[PDB]
């Protein structure tokens, strides 16, 4: 089971780059693009219709460490359009997805098309998650920022900046993810009062 | 055969401008980077007729400049070569054209096309 | 291991001893010379071979400004096909060491307006830029070129 | 529900699918789709539509057949080489271009 998650995973993603790497027409770039990200869902679909509830998590680690473990961004950007569309059509749960890609300890400041790319995913998949679960990520986002030094490179400060567009939208009262109060609960347990 | 028939034939059929900038290459095997031939003013000639000028022939000037046909020296030359100036739409034009390439006026070649540039300044 | 493992014990037991080439010598050339007889009787090149094979479309030229003979190189291209039509030249930043990293292309957004045709191109171009492979070539960028060059001119008529 | 699998015998995997479709105005025309499916209980993986551009030969889908089976090989030597990181210019059309 484990080695068959390999097996998918991997096939998913040669395939893909290689058939799109010869760009002889092959594809139409506007939604067939999109139909392209369906496939590497409809790959992500058939590899979960066999697996049981408390073994959920433990694949989707798996796959965060293997996504981590890549080098190429565009493999990278691939597997986690598979991701969001894995998400997306319903077949995955959008808490573990989140959780499971923050607490890698793959994910490092110094990674930063990594970070970027996993931000982004979080971006868009952290509108369904509930409001506890909300609070959580809330928590280890400002975790994971608080990792960064006072001062880094200037070219990799803009790809840094991904995690506040998330922070700056948890923290956004008229988008109403979760009760403002809890926010400022967890903000005040971790700055609290005379830290900047 | 003369760049005057061939751009008069570019404005009879209409042909877009890069459709214009295919026929022009086929039209004339040694390209002598078109400053030879004088694009510039041919263009600016069969342009500047109306009391306005053609939309056309504008679009295949503008063309020229912004794609790298036309040396800046041989388009300031050929505004230099124009007065007339009781139009006033045909001097907003050519000021629209100089809009295009002042502030950049890069030669990148010989020494001697930078005096030209000079001259043309 | 079998057969042989006494010989082993001893040299890896005299391994260290500044005297050992001399313990060896003694102790097996006499029986080897008695029997065996006695002893016997600028640019850098990648990128010259990148550009020595390109297609006659391309006329890669060095820019006259910009440092040269030094780490990074830079590259002023163009593109001649009766086909295609006339485009802006094109702007190459090739690092040092040049395989195992990708090539970058100098952006020109200004350049690229006050047209509909050259937006079409860029455009067009910077997705496939974004479709590459990673640690790509030149030659990959120049014919990303001209694949770009050739979908605006279909895409437009 | 028209459609008809190509599979590629020299390489399998590796489908051309045409999916078969009615004009609206005309009604003795047909309109012609061409996918590129491929396959590993065989799973589809990813699918592309190619780009539109005695007449019973169809010379579309005979030069969309020749084009994939003629370039297709190139593909895995260009990952092959890739795994084992020997740069490389990529896949290109040389010289003349028939080849």
């Amino acid at each position: 089971m484990e080695t068959q998650l390999q097996s998918i995973f991997e096939e998913v993603v040669k395939t893909e780059v290689i058939e799109e790497a010869f760009p002889g027409m092959f594809m139409d770039t506007p939604e067939d693009e999109k139909t392209k990200l369906i496939s590497c869902l409809g790959a992500f679909r058939q590899f979960w219709g066999g697996l049981s509830q408390e073994s959920h998590e433990q694949c989707i680690q798996w796959i965060v460490k293997f996504i981590h473990g890549q080098h190429s961004p565009k493999r990278i950007s691939f597997l986690y359009d598979c991701l969001a569309m894995a998400v997306e059509t319903g077949l995955l749960p959008p808490r573990l997805v989140c959780e499971s890609l923050i607490n890698s300890d793959t994910l490092e400041w110094e990674r930063t098309q990594l970070w970027a790319l996993t931000f982004k995913l979080v971006r868009k998949i952290i509108g369904g998650v509930d409001y506890k679960g909300v609070r959580d990520l809330l928590k280890v986002i400002l975790e994971k920022i608080l990792t960064i030094p006072n001062t880094v490179s200037s070219a990799v400060v803009q790809q840094l900046l991904a995690a506040r567009e998330v922070i700056a939208y948890i923290l956004e009262r008229n988008a109403c993810l979760l009760p403002a109060y809890f926010a400022v609960t967890e903000i005040r347990k971790l700055y609290p009062e005379g830290k900047l | 055969v003369n760049l005057k028939q061939a751009i008069l034939q570019a404005w009879k059929e209409r042909w877009s401008d890069y459709q214009w900038a295919i026929n022009m290459k086929k039209f004339f095997p040694k390209g002598a980077t078109w400053d030879i031939l004088n694009l510039a003013d041919a263009l600016l000639e069969q342009a500047m007729i109306g009391p306005s000028p053609n939309p056309l022939i504008l679009s295949y000037l503008k063309y020229a400049i912004s794609s790298q046909m036309v040396s800046y020296s041989s388009v300031l030359t050929a505004i230099s070569k124009f007065d007339d100036f009781s139009r006033d739409l045909c001097v907003q034009a050519l000021l629209d054209i100089m809009d295009m390439f002042c502030d950049r006026l890069s030669c990148h070649g010989k020494a001697e096309e930078c005096i030209g540039l000079c001259r043309a300044l | 291991q079998y057969l042989c493992q006494p010989l082993l014990d001893a040299v890896l037991a005299n391994i260290r001893s500044p005297v050992f080439n001399h313990s060896l010598y003694r102790t097996f050339v006499p029986a080897m010379t008695a029997i065996h007889g006695p002893p016997i009787t600028s640019i850098p090149s990648v990128l010259q071979g990148e550009v020595a094979r390109l297609d006659p479309k391309f006329l890669v030229n060095l820019d006259p400004s910009h440092c040269s003979n030094n780490g990074t190189v830079h590259l002023i291209c163009k593109l001649d096909d009766k086909d295609l039509p006339s485009v802006p030249p094109l702007e190459l930043s090739v690092p040092a060491d040049y395989p195992a990293q990708s090539p970058l292309w100098i952006d020109r957004q200004w350049q690229y307006d006050a047209n509909p045709f050259l937006q079409s191109v860029h455009r067009c171009m910077t997705s496939r830029l974004l479709q590459l492979p990673d640690k790509h070539s030149v030659t990959a960028l120049l014919n990303t070129w001209a694949q770009s060059v050739h979908q605006a001119c279909l895409s437009a008529a | 529900k028209n459609k008809l699998f190509i599979k590629l015998t020299r390489l399998p995997q590796y489908y051309i699918v045409v999916e078969m479709l009615e004009v609206p105005n005309k009604p003795t025309q047909l309109s012609y789709k061409y996918y590129f499916m491929s396959v590993n209980p065989a799973m589809a993986l990813l699918l592309q539509q190619f780009k539109e551009n005695m007449c019973a030969f169809n010379k579309v889908l005979a030069h969309f057949v020749a084009m994939c089976d003629t370039n297709m090989p190139f593909v895995g030597l260009r990952l092959e080489l890739s795994n084992l990181e020997i740069p490389h210019q990529g896949v290109q059309v040389e010289g003349d271009g028939f080849s």
